[PDB]
RNA sequence: UAGCUAGUAGGUGGGGUAACGGCUCACCUAGGCGACGAUCCCUAGCUGGUCUGAGAGGAUGACCAGCCACACUGGAACUGAGACACGGUCCAGACUCCUACGGGAGGCAGCAGUGGGGAAUAUUGCACAAUGGGCGCAAGCCUGAUGCAGCCAUGCCGCGUGUAUGAAGAAGGCCUUCGGGUUGUAAAGUACUUUCAGCGGGGAGGAAGGGAGUAAAGUUAAUACCUUUGCUCAUUGACGUUACCCGCAGAAGAAGCACCGGCUAACUCCGUGCCAGCAGCCGCGGUAAUACGGAGGGUGCAAGCGUUAAUCGGAAUUACUGGG
């Protein structure tokens, strides 16, 4: 199910930083960016249109660490929901339990977040939960239990939320670990770069 | 004096074992009889409407390429019947299952 | 087949005489009925008919007819033997 | 005729026999009737493939619930055949000291135990080791099952034990004795009908059974991967072609949790 | 156009038959597979493709085309036939499968290993 | 003989059943003539547990309806003065 | 497939069915069906529904459910409210088995399971704990329906197979203009954590009922018997070594499959040389192959991945919507 493998060679792949290596370092500057994908990645490619769409695809797949599948499951439930598609797929990708515990800061990268989730630590309403896909409904309180609060890996790492952007529609406390969620995120506040009707595209044919 | 160990003493085992060409068929055939009831390649059972007691028997193929049966069914069964002919003798079938029946 | 319960059919045979010997004098009756009919004897017709009556009327009773026919042999019997008087 | 009176008057009551722990006398509990032979049966329409057993301590019960001990099992076993004449008889319960006649589909062994909780085994299992005889080549190479079946059926067996190569075809007849002829005449049965005659093939020294622990022997399936066979029950022997090669075998020093299967 | 003469015969859709005349649509055959010979193929080939006439379980006589590289058959050695038209031959509308019976896989195959029945390299 | 009977439905090891007017002849899960409410015996103190219109149910006693134990004992659970 | 029908079409009367009824017999007439497909042949259980399709449509109807038909084949009757009858009867036929050969026994298109077929499909398992059915006032009995357990990645869904840091940008492989690049933060090292497996302990819910005793109200002459409701006690689990929770140890046991000329996502080197071979279509290979095989690298999907087989869409290439 996970990719556990290069996780630097995606943010090369795509050209953009799919924040994979956030870590406590800042922006690295190790591998070589935007020029060397691999051992062709001197060549510039004829980049049609179905190549933009797949590769927006999986730029925005590798960011959120969801596989295909579940994406068109993702893709499914957001094309009966009201409003325009395009912000519903968001909204549900944004809507992961790991990817609230991400923007919380508890945990330096996303798989860091993923395992903290799995390993029974993070607790919603009381409620432990194991599935990093959970759908997070408005107005839940998340926190971390108490025989798994502050064994140093969350305490460094939540430095690291002292240099993110802190969005609105998520508030931490910083003393005792619990986050509180918030209404659903507008379009124009998550991340402004990704494109969702390339997805749209991808996903109508 | 329960009947259950009295009839416990009314099970009784032997076997048969043998040289090759003995006559372990027409014996068995013919206890088949007195309780109103290549070659040799089967194992056949017979548990008895006998009169006094219900002994039973199990049959083996007798040979040495054969009777890998006999090396553990030897050791199911208490009692032991030897057949041996006058023709044939104590042959070496005989000394290996006498050097079997002497370990128990 | 080997069935604890075969007890139905043997039963049933000590039915398929009794009742329908039951049945057979009861038709025979009926056929009595109809030999007036082949007569022209009022007065045996109806005789015959009160003879018949309460024999059928108990078939009618106890389930082996069901008290449809038997109004129906009441019936047209009945026309027959008012029409031919 | 004179051979009954003797029979009465000599043989005494039947012998406790051995367990690890001491002798089980035939006055007790706990049923001890454990499979001597998985008999190359006669087949009607089914197999059921046999089993005797050693049930002189305890009187029977007709739904009486077995355990099996090596897979440590509640099983329960309400069928079990009286062998009244030689003919199979009806579901009977008897008294302490016969044999039965159970119905098995690959699940029991040569000398699998059985007790209702002393979970102890006996000093049973004399059975030797082979002497390679020739192959399977599949004459009249129609309907493969029947042998790819039924000969499994038979690779219980303390005669026959059937060995798999890795390259599908060439499948190795165990025997211990010499005569493979009734295996042949084993072959013309309802389910059996693939002749397979025999010719001369060198495959020499019994294929020594062994089975190492774990995180050790991968590395020694990984290494020579072209010298391997699956075996009668799922097992991987070496593969026998010489005494060299066993010599190479004991070089390699596969520690093990050693089983014999023989 | 003319609709009335829809009213009288109706519309009747084109029913296509199948490429492969597989006995009420089976995936896989199996078959006697004999005569093993060399087919010069049709015009821009120019090559020796081994073929089978397969003597089906069914009646069918149907001829496979034998892919990869060496195989052990001689008249004889039942395999399994699969579906698919080769586009090489005059005739010859389907595949043999490798990993099925009696004809065993292609020897020292890495990539591409699901077709042609080539286990993992174990070593 | 109509009868007012559950009908078992739900998934493997969650129990749903349905309180249900049917003839005796039918099967558990085959032709009923209406349904009236539902039990659910895993159903833990929450927002609803159990739905029971005794309108209909008094209409079919009053047609000769067997009433069976369960439902006997739903009738005692949805109590007149309780 | 253009004529079909002689109990055929209608009527009167008798009989018969729980009941109208040529359902069945006696008499009278020549009608009755049919080009808006009668009679004949092939195929097919029907439907709610399933898949696809914007819709109209097309195939299907396997699992859930309703009806019909069948119980080795055919025919026939009895019981009853209901059968012209799966585990009821008889006869006729075929195939097995026993016989003391005079005569009998059998019908898994039930649950299991076997032979044969085929590419292809399971265990001769537990229990009435719960529902339902049958009988009994009730307690209790049966239930291969059912509630489950075992197998199969057959389909869907979820989780894991680590995470953070880590340049000498190490070793090995590949390419090269032999400068160097790629594999590659990948691996080694350090610091944490353990979902799921292994082990050791707690532990719900599916459980309502039913039995004994007591009290009250009805009933009755009756504080006796019986119905009903509180209330006291002993309790009823195959699943089940249950779901779930806690603790032990150690990254420790857990990643493969297809493709890389275009369609359609991704590049080189070596080996042959219209040969070996690939291919869904156009298509390549004739000694400088981005197509074959091998290596490196990448792409895509993920406990699944490719191929084959079938349906729909694209196909407005069956045009009623929507063609000439």
């Amino acid at each position: 199910a996970r990719y556990l493998g290069p996780k630097l060679k995606l943010s090369r792949r795509e050209g953009t930083d799919l924040f994979l290596k956030s870590g406590v370092r800042a922006i690295d500057t190790k591998c070589k960016i935007e020029q060397a994908p691999g051992q062709h990645g001197a060549r510039k490619p004829r980049l049609s249109d179905y190549g933009v769409q797949l590769r927006e695809k999986q730029k925005v797949r590798r960011i959120y660490g969801v596989l295909e599948r579940q994406f068109r499951n993702y893709y499914k439930e957001a094309a009966r929901l009201k409003g325009n598609t395009g912000e519903n797929l968001l909204a549900l990708l944004e809507g992961r339990l790991d990817n609230v515990v991400y923007r919380m800061g508890f945990g330096a990268t996303r798989a860091e977040a993923r395992q903290l989730v799995s390993h029974k630590a993070i607790m919603v309403n009381g409620r432990v939960v194991n599935i990093a896909s959970y759908q997070v409904s408005p107005n839940d309180v998340v926190s971390i239990r108490e025989k798994a609060k502050k064994q140093s890996r969350v305490k460094a790492a939540l430095e690291l939320a002292e240099q993110r952007e802190k969005p609105t529609w998520l508030e931490v406390d910083a003393g005792k670990m619990e986050g509180t969620f918030k209404r659903k995120p507008e379009r124009s506040d998550l991340s402004a770069d990704i494109n969702e009707h390339l997805i749209v595209e991808l996903y109508s044919k | 004096l329960s009947p259950y160990l009295q009839e416990v003493a009314k099970r009784r085992t032997f076997a048969i074992i043998s040289h090759p060409d003995a006559g372990k068929t027409t014996i068995t055939e013919k206890v088949l009889l007195f309780g109103q009831a290549g070659i040799s390649i089967t194992t056949s059972v017979m548990q008895f409407p006998y009169h006094d007691c219900l002994v039973n028997l199990l049959d083996t193929p007798g040979h040495e390429d054969f009777s890998e049966d006999t090396y553990r069914t030897l050791t199911a069964v208490d009692c032991c019947l030897m057949v041996i002919d006058a023709a044939k003798g104590v042959e070496d079938r005989t000394r290996k299952l006498m050097e079997v029946t002497r370990l128990r | 087949n080997i069935k604890s319960a075969k007890k139905r059919a043997i039963q049933s045979e000590k039915a398929r005489k009794h009742n329908a010997s039951r049945r057979s004098m009861m038709r025979t009756f009926i056929k009595k009925v109809y030999a007036a009919i082949e007569a022209g004897d009022k007065a045996a017709a109806q005789k015959a008919f009160n003879e018949m009556q309460p024999i059928v009327d108990r078939q009618a009773a106890k389930g082996l007819i069901h008290k449809n026919k038997a109004a129906r042999h009441k019936a047209n019997l009945t026309a027959q033997i008012n029409k031919l008087a | 005729d004179h051979m009954l009176d003797g029979l009465v008057e000599w043989a005494p009551a039947p012998m406790p026999r051995q367990t690890d722990t001491r002798t089980v006398e035939a006055s007790e509990d706990k049923f001890t009737g454990f499979v001597f032979k998985i008999q190359a049966n006669m087949d009607p329409k089914h197999r059921d493939r046999v089993a005797f057993m050693r049930v002189v301590s305890g009187k029977y019960e007709k739904g009486m619930k077995l355990r099996q001990v090596r897979t440590a099992k509640d099983v329960v076993i309400s069928d079990a055949l009286t062998f009244m004449a030689g003919d199979r008889s009806h579901v009977e319960e008897a008294y302490p000291g016969d044999i039965l006649g159970l119905h098995n589909h690959g699940t029991i062994q040569i000398g699998d135990t059985f007790t209702q909780g002393e979970m102890m085994k006996f000093t049973g299992i004399p059975n030797f080791a082979p002497e390679l005889f020739r192959r399977i080549r599949l004459k009249d190479p129609l309907k493969q099952k029947q042998l790819l079946k039924g000969l499994v059926q038979l690779s219980e067996e303390g005669a026959v034990q059937v060995f798999r190569p890795i390259s599908n075809n060439d499948l190795i007849v165990g025997a211990v004795g010499v005569l493979q002829f009734d295996v042949v005449v084993a072959r013309l049965k309802s389910e059996y009908n693939v002749e397979a005659v025999y010719e001369s093939v060198n495959v020499a020294t019994a294929r020594w059974v062994e089975c190492a622990d774990a995180k050790k022997f991968e590395e020694f399936k990984r290494k020579n991967e072209s010298q391997l066979a699956l075996d009668g029950g799922d097992n991987l022997a070496y593969i026998a072609t010489s005494m060299v090669n066993l010599r190479l075998a004991q070089e390699r020093y596969p520690d093990v949790q050693f089983h014999q299967t023989r | 156009a003319t609709v009335n003469q829809l009213v009288r015969k109706p519309r009747a859709r084109k029913v296509a038959k199948s490429n492969v005349p597989a006995l009420e649509a089976c995936p896989q055959k199996r078959g006697v597979c004999t005569r093993v010979y060399t087919t010069t193929p049709k015009k821009p080939n120019s090559a020796l493709r081994k073929v089978c006439r397969v003597r089906l379980t069914n009646g069918f006589e149907v001829t496979s085309y034998i892919g990869g590289e060496g195989h052990n058959l001689q008249e004889h050695s039942v395999i399994l036939i699969r579906g698919g038209r080769v586009k090489d031959l005059p005739g010859v509308r389907y595949h043999t499968v490798r990993g099925a019976l009696d004809c065993s896989g292609v020897k020292d195959r890495k990539q591409a290993r699901s077709k042609y029945g080539v286990k993992r390299p174990k070593a | 003989m109509v009868t007012i009977r559950l009908a078992r439905h739900g998934a493997k090891k969650r129990p749903f059943y349905q309180v249900v007017v049917a003839d005796s002849r039918n099967a558990r899960n085959g032709r009923f003539i209406e349904r009236v409410g539902f039990f659910n015996p895993i159903a833990s103190e929450k927002e609803e547990g159990t739905r029971l219109d005794l309108d209909r149910i008094a209409h079919w006693v009053g047609q000769g309806a067997t009433i069976s134990d369960r439902v006997a004992a739903l009738i005692k659970e949805v109590n007149k003065a309780a």
